[PDB]
Order: structure tokens, then sequence, then C-alpha cells
């Protein structure tokens, strides 16, 4: 019952400010890149349709990583590391039956031990300090959804979609919180699908009005309309499946009427 | 194997 | 962890050790609960991601303070303030007697505060027993033992086996549902009252099925009308056998008009209908609700 729902969003509010991510950290980083982390992330989204793991521990282990390398330095040999223990600290946190971590050494085809991956992910905890109930995009997306009249499952689809999309790309996503990148994604997605618009509902209960959405949704939409195009192409293909009623097939808006 |  | 003398230990949970424990340097004494880390297997288990994960977050006065976690290559040391024991151990030495009911009312009272802040920080328990629910001598009762917990920002998938309990498990889940929710902790809940006041489990079940026959025994076989969807959960079926509700004067004798109306809300059978520990907690049955201390 909807008897907390409104303590559960103003407490992930204030949470996701906390599990913020260094905006300019990739920067800093010596060795790796924006187009790296692409990667990185990419194949976690692959890994997690190979194990069918679901889509929060997705949006978890990349929050780890962003995380994770806001203050530590790594080399582009350790990266796939970092993204493994990520991956596994995640499904611990959020399945309820991880893969093995044998399993997760056999997904990099033995590029690291399984005691390297296990050492890195006591590393992960102590940079993260164990805080790993982080929100994200996916959760505040779950919460907007109990505001649509009546509920459509493509736009549902379609919203998850969008929100993934944004994971792979730290420039420009980095700028925004979950809650406001979860606002762009189901505003552009019930517009995609309906013509529909971000919900008054949804004005109050946020304070977000359609406006201060703006720039994100300008990033995302872009963002949707050079998908096909862009180096990489896992979300894509995840979601042509009829489990998600093939959204990424469907026509992007060429103009959001703003 | 990522190869970066 | 130089700064700690183990006095005893008191024993373990779901998983590792624990140590009743006196810091050398402050004097305080502490419950250590100590994770044996396979670094080869596994390494840190999901229970101590959560447990930790968790109550790092949850602060308030009726749900166990986790103090420091100590980690180290070979050992993850959980450091929370320490209870001197567990209502099971209390109800088994108050057996005969009865728990006091004032005293149930307290203990009730306050675990509803502990569980209307854990649901309002999106966190369901999941495995609320009297074992896991921790007094001291002065009358406080805390919730304990998160390792099953869970974040529910996106909704709990349930566990095709669950490894959670029986007697304690709420009728939706015994039926096939894919959630859990909030309702789940309030049934529980309700179980362990009614424990309290009658000195014995309210429903005693040897398996999935019979602990549904005497959930169906006592309350009445569930229909469309009390619990719209029913017939339409995975696990139900028409041949059912169907008892009628007993009336709650026979099930909870000891418990007066406002006992009993709360009980027969925390275990109603609708998810959706079942009062949250946000409402239970302005029920008139807590209108004279005071601290007494156990005779421990
Ligand atoms: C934080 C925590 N998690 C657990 N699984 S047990 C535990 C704590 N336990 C504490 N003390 C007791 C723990 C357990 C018991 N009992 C359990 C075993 O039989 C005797 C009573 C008694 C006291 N105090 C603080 C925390």
């Amino acid at each position: 019952v909807p008897d907390y729902h409104e303590d559960i969003h103003t407490y992930l509010r204030e949470m996701e400010v906390k599990c913020k991510p260094k905006v300019g950290y990739m920067k800093k980083q010596p060795d790796i890149t924006n187009s790296m982390r692409a990667i990185l992330v990419d194949w976690l989204v692959e890994v997690g349709e190979e194990y069918k793991l679901q889509n929060e521990t997705l949006h978890l282990a990349v929050n780890y990583i962003d995380r994770f390398l806001s203050s530590m330095s790594v080399l582009r040999g350790k990266l796939q590391l970092v993204g493994t223990a990520a991956m596994l600290l995640a499904s611990k946190f959020e399945e309820i039956y991880p893969p093995e971590v044998a399993e997760f050494v056999y997904i990099t085809d033995d590029t690291y031990t399984k005691k390297q991956v296990l050492r890195m992910e006591h590393l992960v905890l102590k940079v993260l300090t164990f805080d790993l109930a982080a929100p994200t995009v996916n959760q505040f997306l779950t919460q907007y959804f109990l505001h649509q009249q009546p509920a459509n499952c493509k736009v549902e689809s379609l919203a998850m979609f969008l929100g993934e999309l944004s994971l792979i790309d730290a420039d420009p996503y980095l700028k925004y919180l979950p809650s406001v990148i979860a606002g762009a994604a189901f505003h552009l997605a019930l517009y995609t699908v309906t013509g529909q618009s971000w919900p008054e509902s949804l004005i109050r209960k946020t304070g977000y009005t359609l406006e201060s959405l703006k720039p994100c949704l300008m990033d995302l939409h872009q963002t949707y309309l050079k998908a096909p195009q862009h180096a990489q192409q896992s979300i894509r293909e995840k979601y042509k499946n009829s489990k998600y009623h093939g959204v990424s097939l469907l026509n992007p808006p060429e103009t959001l009427n703003l | 194997r990522l190869i970066f | 962890m130089e700064n700690f003398q183990k006095v005893e230990k008191i024993g373990e949970g779901t998983y590792g050790v624990v140590y009743k424990a006196r810091n050398k340097l402050t004097g305080e004494v502490v419950a250590l609960k100590k994770i044996r880390l396979d670094t080869e297997t596994e390494g840190v288990p999901s229970t101590a991601i959560r447990e930790i994960s968790l109550l790092k977050e949850l602060n308030h006065p009726n749900i166990v303070k986790l103090l420091d976690v100590i980690h180290t290559e070979n050992k993850l040391y959980l450091v929370f303030e320490f209870l001197h024991q567990d209502l099971k151990k209390f109800m088994d030495a108050s057996a005969l007697t009865g728990i006091p009911l004032p005293l149930i009312k307290s203990y009730l009272f306050q675990l509803l505060q502990g569980l209307a802040f854990c649901h309002s920080h999106r966190v369901l328990h999941r495995d609320l027993k009297p074992q896991n629910l921790l007094i001291n001598t002065e009358g406080a009762i805390k919730l304990a033992d998160f390792g099953l917990a869970r974040a529910f920002g996106v909704p709990v998938r349930t566990y095709t086996h669950e490894v959670v309990t029986l007697w304690y498990r709420a009728p939706e889940i015994l039926l096939g549902c894919k959630y859990y929710s909030t309702a789940v902790d309030i049934w529980s809940l309700g179980c362990i009252f009614a424990e309290m006041v009658t000195r014995r489990a309210l429903f005693p079940g040897d398996s999935e099925i019979d602990q549904l026959f005497r959930i169906f025994r006592t309350l009445g076989t569930p229909d469309e009308v009390v619990w719209p969807g029913v017939t339409s959960m995975p696990d139900y079926k028409p041949s059912f056998p169907k008892w009628a509700r007993q009336d709650f004067s026979k099930v909870v004798p000891p418990l007066d008009e406002d006992g009993r109306s709360l009980l027969s809300q925390m275990l109603h059978y609708d998810p959706n209908k079942r009062i949250s520990a946000k409402a239970a907690l302005a029920h008139p049955f807590f209108q004279d609700v005071t601290k007494p201390v156990p005779h421990l």
C-alpha cells in the first residue's frame, strides 16, 4: 500500500544527492576515458542478459563504478576488474541468488583470478564505505510509473530503454541526478508513445516542471535519435526482445514541442 | 576480455 | 580489534558467530558478529552486504544499532550495541506465567515504530520472528538480524523456494505471490503479538500447505470477497477445504476488544488492506501504553 510512497520518494531524493558521483572525474583519470567506460557499461548490459540479472542490478553496478572512479585512479587494464567486482556486489545486494564468483571469472574469460575479483570486491566495499543502497534511475522510474493514467507497458519499456541508454555516456549524464534523468526518460517515452506529457501529479510530487527537465530532455532526445549509430549497441539489441515490446525499434520523434 |  | 576483549560467546544467526565483548578503552559492552571471509570461494556474504548497508542507514531507538564495521584481509567484524536477550528465550522463560499484558503492549508499540521507520526508509525486514527481536533490562525491544532484509525502491521479487521461516509467513507468499510488500512484515508481527498473548505460536505449520491450512482453519478460507484475486494466485486450488472464520475471542482469549481489533487488522488476508505500521500506532489499543521492565 501507498502509505509510504511519499516518505520513500522524499528519502530517495535525499539519498541520491548523497550517492552522487563526482561530475568531473573522468578528466582526472590519467589512463581511462568516457569511451572506455562506455565499453565497460555496454559489456555489463550483456553480462546481465547472459545471466538473466535484474535491471536494477546493472544500474547499481554502474553507480558503484562511478563512485569508485570518482576517488580511485585506475589503469585501463584494471578497469574491467573494477566493473566485475561492482557487478558481483550489486548481484549480492539485489539478486535472489547472484551468480557464483567463478561465473564472474568465467565472464571475463579468465582475465583475472577469483582471488583478484574477491580482493577488488573488498576494496570497492571499503571505498564505498559499504553504502550500497544507492537510488537509481530505475527506482525513480518505478515510482513515477505509479502515476500513469492509464498504465501503458510500451511507455514503461521505452522509458527503461532510455534510462539505460543514459548509463553508457558519462558525458553528459553524470551532470543529472537519477530523479531528473528518470523525469526526462518518462516524459520522452510518454511523448514518444502517445503524444502525452510529464503529468501534473508528478510536477507537484517531484517539484520538477517540464521546463526544468528541459536540459536533460534535450540531451536524452539527442541520445535517443543517434542510438542506432552509437558505438555501443548492447542496450538496443536487448530492447528488441518481445519482453520489451521491441520499443527500441519504435521511431523516435524528430522534435519535442518544447 | 575487454581490450581498451 | 585490539581494543576488544571477548567475554563470552552468545551465538550465531544467519551466519557468523556472536560474542559479548568489552571495549578495553571506553568500557562499552558490545555484541560482535565475526564473519569468516572465504577469500577464495565466495567473498563477503550477501547477508552481511545487506545487513551493513541497510543498518548503516537506519538510526532508530527500536532498531539495533550497528556501531562499527572492522574490515580486514581475513576478517569482517560487525560491532552492534549489546542487548541481553531475544524475545523467544524470554517467552520460553515466561512460559506458564505469561508475559504480562502491559509489557506485551509496550513491546508491540515499540516494534511498530521500529518497523514504520524501516518501511518509510524503503527497507523490508522479511524475517521477523521472536529470535530476531532483542530486549534489554530497561524495557526496550529492537528489531535485529537484517541479513535477509531488502531495499524496496524497486519491488522485491519473491523466492520460488522461500528460505525465510514458515510460522510467520504471510498467506500471499504461501500462495505464490510474485513480490513482497511491507504487509508481510505486518503479518509476522501480528503472529508474534498473538504468540506473546497465548504463549504459543499462532500458526505452527509443518509444511507450506499445512501452514496455509492452519491459517485457513483460524481465519477461515479466503475467497474473492475477502481477498479479490486469491482464486487466480499461482498456488490457489479450488480444492482447498472450506473453513469458517473463528471468533477472535477464542483465538486470543486474554485480549480485550481493542487488542482483538488491532490483531484482526494485522492479519487481514488482503495485503492491500492489512494495516500499515504507521496506522497501527494510531490504534486505541495503545492509549494506556507504558514502559514496564521485564522480570528477566
Ligand atoms: C545485532 C545482532 N544480530 C544478531 N544476529 S544477534 C545480535 C545482537 N545480539 C545481542 N545480544 C544477544 C543476542 C542473542 C541472544 N540470544 C540468542 C541465543 O540464545 C540466548 C539469547 C542474547 C543476546 N546484542 C546485540 C546484537
